[PDB]
């Protein structure tokens, strides 16, 4: 868990921080070696240098990336995952299965620490000037921060809490697996992660805060070396974001903990609701 | 009988189906209503299941039933009905507690069913008393700030004594049902359960106690009539509900707009006062023919209440009309 | 829900810590507010319950002047009633205003414990009646709840001051809050420092230091008065649903009390309720009649005699009453508790809604109309005068009081189905 | 990446020593530096790493005509805090101008420290605000670090000093403090000496030695306020990712403060974050509204009761405001440190953007205007007139600060969306 759920948040961060420079590049363009010596490095630097199976970790990597759910040209930025090394006697508990959907939950929300430390790093370019691009970034940084917080806190962890009881209290090995593929089975449930729609909601959100943390950075470099590609961008943005994020939260609603992220984002009841489905 | 009732304890099953399906909790019924009063009055057409499992989770965690034994706790689940056309989810929602296995031996399917008609009668009869207490809820929560309108408080008394009327048939019914249906049958049920040694008279005295209680209440097939007549009551008293809400509904409504119309100072009042001169007569009309179709059918209930089995229904008949204000020609 | 107590004033804090004290003894609780060892009850109303078993009650204690909220301080029950909510003259106006000031920050401490409660049902106050600092403070705050929770109801176990009439300014005093409380208050339970100090004189041999001994009587009662809150069963499981059939219309909402085994220090249920209906056992000092009547015995009852009791007290008449509401007696039984002296084995309380209460009401009101009328007590004082310049709270509390004893007298005739 | 805490002034180093013993307590960290015996934590972003287990903190010491610094050196932390980085006016011009000549030697102490750190990503500045030698000197040193760190970032637990109103320039220094902190500074979190003053007042007696007591208040503040980072988590494991949320426009900046027991010496998460959003539990002294609110919760907090939490908030509605931002309140959870007193189980904090600290800047900009009309204390003195002849960044400042105050209430106004 501390691993591909990311308890752990040093080594994450500082894997991050050693690491994207690298991720920017595209596949066939990076080294699998010089990913393997960096997470060596993060992993003993950070403080997860306690626990005994970390010098077994394997950056592997997943070619068709999302659609794999029952882009090519990107490595780092979005085909990038964890592996472990299995014994034979676990390999029961911790199987091809298991470990993959360790594996699709911790890329998916891999995305999520991604755009989050994107929209922190993309704020400190800036740290007239139309605040336009300022009162995007706010909208777009909560949603991702309540989001995770709401990831972080309410299924990973409680649920966690009682997978550690179930498997304290089970009695045989069948047991144990019923536990451990309904722990993983129901998280990832119970996160946005499964979905009849697969939320592609999140997905084209994600893609327009990508598009935006890319091209306002780029224009940013531009402007320590006029409005058309700032305030017109920032509001194609901005009216693009609130479509797809009230979209999202419609659909969030509809379905029957679920909603309350929805109450989460209108708290202090600013845009409390606008249009009232049906 | 002596591994029932360890291993599987057959006693503790009887001992809280009491507690929990004939309300013998009570603090727990009412902190389910308590909660559950919104979902409910809500056309439940459009409600499911498994909210009313995850409030009835925290309701149990909020009463004293908690401090039992879990497998018990756990067997408990709600049960929707056959969805009524056009309903409230008032009047379908009960409890099952679904049992299968050793104890089902006891509890059979046709337990299971007069179980299900018992909770019928004994969920109107404490909605009921709940629903006139939220009338007087609203009544006293209403009244005190409308006493410097006294336009209203003079209808507003008119409304407040029938509901205090209404009060007592419920609470002296449920003195009745109380100890009279509940606690008798219960208390020979468990001497003769505890004492006995043979399980086919542990099986053959419970249900002694179930078809007991169907005659002490009025759900057998020959009080059926006394039951169909306690069905007027138990609608005029929703009946009322239904008024007491519109009577206030629109009063406070103009009252509220009164503020906003001094505020707006801070004629159109005038045309108020005649809709409110106006709607005075057809309002107390209305309550009146309420309280005389009460009175009519209550009475012909109270009479109704003639020595027929005697144990309990001329002693209710007596409970009922104390200080003889019926039967003196009303 | 749970009940929060808004005990206020001197004397109201001194029934509000012995009534805490005896349900201290009466639940299992020490004077720490740790479980008991040596120990079945519904303690959520009215404990908050600590994580390490301290079972603190819901107590707002309010002082003003302080000067026996230091007693209570130094006591062993201190840490038993720690929410840590008590926040610092003889007349009704000087007390109203010195609430006006310090209304945020004890309203503050109201919402702490609405908001730590998961729901709140009531507001119980150990009002006192003319008690300099106590009233005008309590009206003041009383009328202050009922704006702020509009759903939520407000009890008042006023003790109304009748000493055979030193404080000169009570009848003014008691005016003023009998307008607040006739208004802005759901419900009263009426009892009298007068009818307690006979009793006093009966049971027992005490003349002089009544206020004391007196406070075990009104603790009796308001222990009792809730018992069957405090413990399950099937019916009055709510206080609201008790409520319901003692007050039946909203201006008559005052509650006379009374208990079988005054010197409660077997008895079938007949011998408990008829000796109730006696005047001896009611606390309280042209035709009259009772409105409605409700009875709650707690001991080794018999099931089966009960209903039976209530018909036999139907063939005896003992209590008159021919009002407009058809409302008959109310027979309900409660959990006598475990760890306590069980003497008198059987013991019972009753609460009705009696008439002759408003000869109480239309007594101060005439010592009331007497003072006004020589003048002499206006008291004048610059906060009197300054706050009430015109005087005329104390005309608009006449007619609503004299409304008050006309709408009781009305409930005596046949005719108030009509205006009362 | 590993912080640097740039302890600067007498006041800010007071601050700062305490802050670094607190966190000394709070870590596995003897008064040596060496790894305490008796005893999980993110120590390696506010601890520099020993061989021999010394958890020397990145702490840079500036004093400037230093008397206290030597009462910090005469203690049995020194040795804890040894980088070996200390290098030897009541005016803001004095301290500029004394911070101008050895500039290049103390930013060799920052290059230092940032060296041997494996990475850095921030400069915490325990600053003063008119705090003679502190202020001047940490203006120019703030400018000079955004300057040659453009990618890293500051932040400063900045105290404005407000005590009623001794020093008689406080607004002048104050107001050239805040133009340089307003167009140089990433984020600044707000503190008030008389709001805590205040406080102080409230949970205990002690008013006359208000400083000695009140460093408690904001070292229990700047813990807490790290301790999300300082202890591993699932979201804020970095500082950037909790400032990004605090702050939604760069100017507006600033950032209020809160904690659920102030007198910290069960609560649910409900009871926490209803206390919180009280004004008596904030720190600091037309409509008006919060940008973004964020509450930090370390306890035992039982998880499926926060989301709830938060709903149950939000129909309580106390904290409502309608900025241009959509940044909606977040309760977030961090683990409560072992070997410590866990007494009040549960205790939060809360860090947000209100409108209302424009206040609080104008009160400074108003006692600025008025004794500059006056040109009462102009100073004069020869290096006041030789760095200054002009005078004129005064007005420069004045004019900054204006646009702050105006952009505060435009963010208060529905259309932020145009310039503000």
């Amino acid at each position: 868990k501390r691993y591909f759920l990311m308890d752990q948040g040093d080594f994450f961060v500082h894997f991050m921080d050693l690491a994207e420079e690298e991720l920017r590049k595209p596949v066939e363009d990076i080294t699998p070696p010089r990913l393997e010596a960096l997470l060596e490095l993060a992993l003993r630097m950070s403080t997860a240098n306690t626990d005994p199976f970390k010098d077994d970790l394997k950056i592997d990597l997943m070619p068709h990336d999302l659609i794999t759910q029952l882009e090519l040209a990107l490595s780092g930025l979005e085909a990038f995952s964890f592996d472990y090394i299995v014994k034979w006697p676990l390999s029961l508990i911790i199987n091809r299965k298991a470990l993959t959907r360790y594996q699709m939950l911790f890329r998916h929300m891999f995305y999520c620490k991604h755009v989050e430390r994107q929209l922190c790093s993309v704020w400190i370019s800036n740290k007239q000037w139309f605040a336009g691009a300022f009162t995007l970034r706010q909208r777009m940084l909560n949603f991702v921060q309540n989001i995770q917080y709401y990831m972080m806190f309410e299924v990973m962890e409680p649920t966690w809490h009682i997978l550690e009881k179930n498997l304290k209290s089970a009695s045989n090995i069948d047991d144990v697996l019923g536990h451990h593929t309904g722990f993983l089975d129901t998280c990832l449930k119970d996160c946005m992660l499964t979905n009849p729609e697969l939320l592609k909601v999140f997905s084209k959100l994600m893609s327009v805060c990508v598009m935006f943390t890319n091209c306002m950075q780029k224009f940013t470099q531009s402007m320590k070396l006029l409005v058309s590609g700032f305030e017109a961008t920032i509001n194609k943005f901005d009216k693009n974001f609130s479509a797809h994020l009230l979209d999202l939260l419609a659909r969030l609603s509809i379905y029957s903990g679920m909603a309350s992220v929805i109450s989460r984002l209108d708290f202090n009841g600013f845009y409390t609701e606008r249009l009232e489905r049906l | 009988l002596d591994v029932l009732n360890k291993k599987y304890s057959l006693l503790d099953h009887m001992q809280a189906m009491r507690r929990y399906l004939l309300l013998g909790q009570g603090d727990f019924i009412r902190h389910l209503m308590d909660l559950l009063k919104p979902e409910l009055v809500r056309p439940a057409t459009t409600l499911y299941q498994h909210n009313l499992t995850g409030i009835l989770e925290t309701a149990v965690r909020a009463t004293n039933a908690q401090f039992d034994s879990p497998e018990i706790l756990r067997r408990l689940d709600v049960r929707l009905l056959e969805v009524s056309p056009g309903d409230t989810g008032w009047d379908v929602f009960s409890l099952d507690y679904h049992v299968d296995g050793p104890i089902a031996t006891v509890f059979t399917r046709e337990c299971m069913s007069h179980y299900l008609r018992v909770f019928n009668f004994l969920w109107r009869a404490k909605r009921m008393e709940y629903i006139l207490t939220d009338i007087r809820k609203g009544h006293m929560c209403n009244a005190k700030l409308l006493r410097n309108m006294p336009e209203f408080s003079g209808v507003l008394h008119q409304c407040h004594i029938l509901a205090s009327e209404m009060v007592h048939f419920i609470h002296q019914m449920q003195y009745y049902i109380t100890f009279e249906v509940l606690e008798c049958s219960w208390d020979e049920l468990w001497n003769k359960v505890q004492q006995a040694q043979d399980l086919d008279h542990i099986i053959a005295a419970h249900e002694v106690f179930l078809d007991t209680i169907i005659s002490r209440c009025l759900l057998d097939s020959d009080s059926r009539a006394l039951l169909n007549q306690l069905r007027a009551v138990f609608d005029q008293i929703i009946e009322l509900q239904n008024a007491q809400d519109a009577i206030y509904r629109a009063a406070l409504e103009e009252l509220q707009r009164r503020l906003q119309f001094e505020e707006k100072k801070k004629e159109e009042e005038n045309k108020r006062i005649g809709e409110f001169k106006e709607s005075i007569p057809k309002m107390c009309s209305q309550l009146r023919i309420l309280t005389h179709f009460y009175q009519g059918i209550v009475q012909q209930f109270l009479v109704l209440l003639t020595t027929s089995s005697d144990e309990s229904l001329r002693f209710l008949s007596f409970r009922l009309d104390f200080n003889e204000h019926y039967k003196a020609r009303e | 829900r749970e009940i929060i107590t808004l005990q206020l004033g001197q004397c109201g804090n001194q029934i509000g810590f012995e009534f805490w004290k005896q349900l201290c003894a009466e639940h299992g609780i020490s004077p720490e507010g740790i479980v008991e060892e040596f120990a079945t009850d519904r303690k959520d109303v009215f404990f908050y319950q600590a994580d390490d078993e301290h079972y603190i009650p819901r107590a707002v204690l309010l002082d003003l002047e302080p000067r026996v909220i230091h007693s209570i301080l130094n006591s062993p029950y201190a840490k038993l009633y720690n929410p840590e909510n008590i926040y610092l003259g003889n007349n009704w106006a000087s007390g109203f205003s010195q609430g006006e000031k310090i209304h945020e920050d004890i309203f503050d401490i109201i919402d702490r414990e609405a908001d730590g409660s998961d729901s709140l049902e009531g507001f119980v106050l150990c009002h006192s009646i003319a008690g300099g600092t106590g009233s005008g403070l309590g009206s003041y705050l009383l009328e202050r709840l009922n704006d702020r929770y509009p759903k939520k109801l407000v009890q008042t176990y006023s003790v109304f001051p009748n000493q055979d009439e030193d404080v000169v300014v009570q009848p003014y005093n008691s005016l003023l809050t009998l307008k607040r409380l006739t208004q802005n208050a759901d419900c009263v339970v009426v009892l009298d420092n007068t009818a307690l100090n006979r009793i006093a004189t009966d049971r027992l041999h005490i003349q002089n230091p009544s206020f004391s001994q007196i406070n075990q009587l009104v603790s009796t009662i308001m222990s009792a008065s809730t018992t069957t809150l405090r413990y399950p069963g099937y019916m009055n499981n709510d206080l609201i649903g008790l409520i319901a059939s003692l007050i039946p219309t909203p201006r008559l909402h005052f509650l006379m009390t009374g208990y079988t085994p005054l010197t409660t220090d077997k008895t079938t249920v007949l011998d408990v309720m008829r000796r109730l209906l006696q005047p001896k056992n009611v606390m309280v000092s042209t035709n009259h009649c009772y409105i409605a009547i409700l009875n709650i015995i707690q001991g080794e009852v018999d099931p089966t005699q009960v209903h039976k009791s209530l018909q036999r007290i139907r063939e005896r008449k003992l209590a008159n009453f021919i009002p407009w509401g058809p409302a008959s007696i109310q027979v309900a039984l409660s959990r006598k508790s475990p760890y306590l002296p069980s003497a008198h084995r059987v013991s019972g309380l009753m609460m009705a809604n009696h008439t002759s209460i408003s000869s109480l009401f239309e007594r101060t009101c005439r010592q009331y109309d007497k003072l006004r009328k020589r003048e002499a007590f206006l008291e004048q004082f610059r906060k009197e005068d300054m706050f009430k310049d015109n005087f005329d709270e104390m005309d608009t509390s006449r007619e609503i009081v004299q409304q008050l004893i006309d709408e009781y007298h009305a409930a005596t005739r046949p005719d108030y189905i009509s205006w009362g």
